[PDB]
RNA sequence: UUAGCUAGUAGGUGGGGUAACGGCUCACCUAGGCGACGAUCCCUAGCUGGUCUGAGAGGAUGACCAGCCACACUGGAACU
RNA sequence: UACCCGCAGAAGAAGCACCGGCUAACUCCGUGCCAGCAGCCGCGGUAAUACGGAGGGUGCAAGCGUUAAUCGGAAUUACUGGGCGUAAAGCGCACGCAGGCGGUUUGUUAAGUCAGAUGUGAAAUCCCCGGGCUCAACCUGGGAACUGCAUCUGAUACUGG
């Protein structure tokens, strides 16, 4: 049911008195289609370890979010360090229309229609994390109506 | 100096949204106390209620929901340094009709929606979410 | 002197005349006071060739306009037809 | 303006079976059609996301036979007109006459239609259409003249369309030899393999 | 930044120079070269670039590389140059085009053929 | 009802004629702010009784010199 | 055959000389694949 | 990194001139007029409908088509 | 002439770029920091998917590449839509004219503002629904739009007087 895909995969190195020790970070980014999104990051010496605790990291902490007939809700920005990120709700059959780590957060999620941009950093693993924050932070109508206190109908 | 009330009071809006304070007041105004009447309308607050005879003060009473506040964004638009006003072809839409734009027409101080209706548009004081 | 007169727009070999009420000095297709109908010579079956707005084109005539020989056979043909 | 080059071999790019052939014989037997075309078949290197939505726009586009411009074209009326994009391009794309014809069943491939379509042996409404990517409207009946009407092939295209599933958005007469274009096919009717969305995409960046 | 600052001096829009002023918005240009030679690229390459100064139609005197292996040129021939700068090279900001003019087109190219000027090889 | 224009005489001196800015109170092209822009015109005027400072309201008419081609219709607002 | 454009001006006693300090006869070494100067940031194909 | 510019110059009176208002012109009178909301000077440029691009706001642009302007070897002039 | 009918016979009709990453497409041979490549990053010093050839492949196709040029990406002049402790960026500090902004109440005004109308905003172009060329491009009917300006009649919360 959890499709899960990794984002991107980077070396990274630390120093030491032989000379470098390399490692590897994997960006993962899972969701079961409907609300459901959770990223992760591991890092191992070797990629495939990496990538497979990045998944583990993933399947827990996990977010819901509100997706109205497979897109978003209403305008959402999000930001995270550099990464500030713009995401538009859109007509069915416009597609995602999102760029990088974005892209793939989203379709996870299940969101099948949307404007995104990033703004600012376009750095992966901040970018998701921003796009994350975006998704959890929208609210519905629904939600807005048990905040306020009325009706779906009144606040349209 | 001050130089804008109604921004003032917006602002003090949001620190009281933030520091979980359950009410919150102000040097009442006319303008002021429309604002609130719309916000008391639309549900953003529980109550508003003005008190004094010389110079009277505002307590708004602040609403949350679920432990976390009501108001959750709370813009200026028009502001003195730069006049924002809209027809009724242009009037914002506040989070895609969820969340609600304060507008000052002709006959009185508005939400969005309602001016809508009227078939007028005016000064857009602000957006609430 | 202001005319009443066809100005050609269309392809080659597929002309289609748009009639202009305008000072006969002004170039066929430039400059024209108010386009009074059109005319489509090659137009097919079940449309249309011919449309004047015949009300304007009177009121024309009366300021003084003078009248294509073309134009008036078109305006001759409408009239048959109604 | 036409791909003549090997057929099954953009079939075994594509990786799947884009009914280039008449489908007598079955592809399996008439090549590796797990395997991609060339040297380098074996090996499967791991396709980007560029690369995945390309693939699957060569996809379509190989389907029908349609070149780059045109396609882009075809996008971009999708596009404009109302409703969803992606389904719009589809029924586009059904639209064109060739295609038409192939459903039909007159033709054993989409070519082998084409071809048929050039040589003035379809008629629609009772007039002798020769463009392939001539958009057929809905109510539109579309024939094989007289003339034609006594070539081998289109019988035996006409038997093999028999065998495949027959669409439910024409109505077509094998005696007679005419078929009407009953409505713009709808993107169930239409096959679910197809990512439309990926195409779409694609033309967005 | 603030409103009022923007409205007395509005914002400049950076203005950008061409790399390929000889040019003057032209695609090509003719020239004649002036002195044809090599020399040494800048690090971390090694090579003798090949490369011609050349007076050009419109006065410039600019120096322009000759791409392929192989060139005809000397002092004296009339070339066009197109645009283009080699990296390497301290000031070249145009490469020769082969197979204009007085420029010959590559020997045995038989694969980008049409950037070197060469014809294809009928058989 | 004709058309007419409110404004300060920013000068008098010229015999029979006047000098009269005019605030018009535009909102600027991109950045939506309003700022007062003004028009001087040489206004003429027939027995010199407008003061420098003074309110006036004036109208357009057929030219009278070089520069002057407004003439004014009455005087308000003329304290000092 | 292109002459060499060499950076000495007008040769006056050697021309070999001349040329051995210049640029065209200038010292090559080469990057470690491995050791010191060796650290690659990215493969050739990488 | 052009800050001051202007004497028919700004206005008035009366003649003359124009198809027509007018320093358009002339005689006299007044000393004005323009300018940091950029006068003057310098460089570049035909203007618009539009065109290209762009989510838009903008940016760039003004071949063709149509509207307007100016020019007709260079500089002047009038006649009809 | 368009258009239609007949005749013969697969007949007269495919190239161009690219394949290190960005960027869809990989191997062998030749060369050995040379020759050359290159948009950026870079490649080449004897096992080069980066040079040159070949085979194989990818993308476009009667075109395909290169150059020039503009906008885009560039939120990299940020009105929409940036910033200034340390990355570029707070005048050394003040006073103060022009300028920008202006607490609160009532009245009045109606300039800004808003609403409705009237006149105009040429036609073409753009867009929508149509129609005509076998289709398309193209042509074309009617709309919409031309975000503006002016005037008249109202509204008076907000800003101005
Ligand atoms: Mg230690
Ligand atoms: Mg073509
Ligand atoms: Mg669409
Ligand atoms: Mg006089
Ligand atoms: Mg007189
Ligand atoms: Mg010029
Ligand atoms: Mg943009
Ligand atoms: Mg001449
Ligand atoms: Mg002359
Ligand atoms: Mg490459
Ligand atoms: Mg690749
Ligand atoms: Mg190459
Ligand atoms: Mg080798
Ligand atoms: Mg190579
Ligand atoms: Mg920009
Ligand atoms: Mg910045
Ligand atoms: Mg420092
Ligand atoms: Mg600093
Ligand atoms: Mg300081
Ligand atoms: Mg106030
Ligand atoms: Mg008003
Ligand atoms: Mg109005
Ligand atoms: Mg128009
Ligand atoms: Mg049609
Ligand atoms: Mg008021
Ligand atoms: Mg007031």
């Amino acid at each position: 049911e959890l499709q899960e895909k990794l984002i991107a995969v980077n070396r990274v190195s630390k120093t030491v008195k032989g000379g470098r020790i390399f490692s590897f970070t994997a960006l993962t980014v899972v969701g079961d289609g409907n609300g459901r999104v959770g990223f992760g990051y591991g890092k191992a010496r070797e990629v495939p370890a990496a990538i497979q605790k990045a998944m583990e990291k993933a399947r827990r902490n996990m977010i819901n979010v509100a997706l109205n007939n497979g897109t978003l809700q209403h305008p959402v920005k999000g930001v995270h360090t550099g990464s500030r990120v713009f995401m538009q709700p859109a007509s069915e059959g416009t597609g995602i229309i999102a760029g990088g780590a974005m892209r793939a957060v989203l379709e996870v999620a299940g969101v099948h229609n949307v404007l995104a941009k990033a703004y600012g950093s376009t750095n992966p693993i901040n970018v998701v994390r921003a796009t994350i924050d975006g998704l959890e932070n929208m609210n519905s109508p629904e939600m807005v109506a048990a905040k306020r206190g009325k009706s779906v109908e009144e606040i349209l | 100096s001050m130089q804008d009330p109604i921004a003032d009071m917006l602002t003090r809006i949001r620190n009281g949204q933030a520091a979980n304070k359950a009410a919150v007041t102000m040097p009442s105004s006319k303008l002021k106390v429309a604002i609130a009447n719309v916000l008391k309308e639309e549900g953003f607050i529980e109550d508003f209620k003005v008190e004094g005879d010389t110079k009277p003060e505002l307590e708004l009473t602040l609403k949350y929901f679920q432990g976390k506040a009501v108001v959750e964004s709370i813009q200026r638009v028009s502001r003195p340094g730069l006049r924002i006003y809209k027809r009724k072809d242009e009037l914002p839409k506040v989070m895609a009709g969820l969340g609600i734009a304060v507008v000052s027409t002709s006959k009185g101080v508005m939400t969005d929606r309602a001016a809508r209706q009227a078939g007028l548009g005016g000064e857009i004081i602000c957006y609430v979410a | 002197m202001v005319t009443i007169r066809l100005a050609r727009h269309g392809a080659k070999k597929r002309p289609f005349y748009q009639v202009v009420v305008a000072d006969s000095r002004n170039a066929r297709n430039g400059r024209f006071i108010e386009r009074v109908g059109f005319f489509n010579p090659i137009a097919s079956e079940k449309e249309e060739g011919t449309r004047l707005d015949l009300d304007r084109i009177a009121h024309w005539v009366g300021q003084g306009a003078t009248i294509s020989d073309r134009v008036a056979a078109l305006i001759k043909e409408v009239n048959k037809a109604a | 303006a036409r791909y003549l080059g090997p057929k099954l071999k953009l079939s075994r790019r594509e990786g799947t079976d884009l009914f280039l052939k008449s489908g007598v014989r079955a592809i399996d037997t008439k090549c590796k059609i797990e395997q991609a075309p060339g040297q380098h078949g074996a090996r499967k290197p791991r396709l980007s996301d560029y690369g995945v939505q390309l693939r699957e726009k060569q996809k379509v586009r190989r389907i029908y036979g349609v070149l780059e411009r045109q396609f882009r074209n075809y996008y971009k009326e999708a596009a404009r007109l109302k409703g969803n994009t992606g389904e719009n391009l589809l029924a586009l794309l059904e639209g064109r006459l060739d295609n038409v014809v192939y459903r039909m069943g007159f033709g054993a491939t989409r070519a082998e239609a084409r071809q048929l379509v050039s040589h003035k042996a379809i008629m629609v409404n009772g007039r002798v259409v020769n463009i392939a990517s001539y958009q057929v409207s809905p109510n539109d009946v579309v024939s094989i003249r007289e003339k034609a009407k006594k070539q081998s092939r289109v019988k035996a295209a006409l038997e093999l369309a028999e065998q495949r599933e027959k669409p439910t958005w024409l109505e077509v007469d094998a005696g007679k030899m005419e078929g009407t274009f009953k409505r713009k096919p709808e993107r169930s009717d239409l096959s679910a393999d197809i990512n439309e969305h990926l195409i779409v995409e694609l033309y967005s960046k | 930044a603030t409103v009022n600052q923007l409205v007395r001096k509005p914002r400049a829009r950076k203005v950008a120079k061409s790399n390929v002023p000889a040019l003057e918005a032209c695609p090509q240009k003719r020239g004649v070269c002036t002195r044809v030679y090599t020399t040494t690229p800048k690090k971390p390459n090694s090579a003798l670039r090949k490369v011609c100064r050349v007076r050009l139609t419109n006065g410039f005197e600019v120096t322009s590389y000759i791409g392929g292996e192989g060139h005809n040129l000397q002092e004296h021939s009339v070339i066009l140059i197109r645009g283009g700068r080699v990296k390497d090279l301290p000031g070249v900001r145009y490469h020769t085009v082969r197979g204009a003019l007085d420029c010959s087109g590559v020997k045995d190219r038989k694969q980008a053929r049409s950037k070197y000027g060469v014809k294809r090889p009928k058989a | 009802k004709i058309r007419t224009l409110q404004g300060r005489v920013v000068s008098d001196k010229m015999e029979k004629s006047i000098v009269v800015a005019i605030e018009r109170f535009v909102k600027h092209p991109i950045y939506g702010k309003f700022i007062k822009r003004t028009t001087k015109l040489h206004v003429h005027d027939e027995n010199n009784e407008c003061g420098i400072g003074d309110v006036v309201e004036i109208r357009e008419c057929r030219p009278l010199s070089k520069t002057k081609s407004w003439t004014l219709v009455r005087v308000v607002e003329k304290a000092v | 055959m292109s002459r060499y454009q060499h950076t000495k001006g007008q040769i006056k006693d050697n021309a070999i000389e001349a040329l051995l300090h210049d640029p065209l006869f200038r010292q090559r070494v080469e990057k470690n694949k491995k050791g010191k100067g060796s650290y690659m940031r990215k493969g050739k194909h990488g």
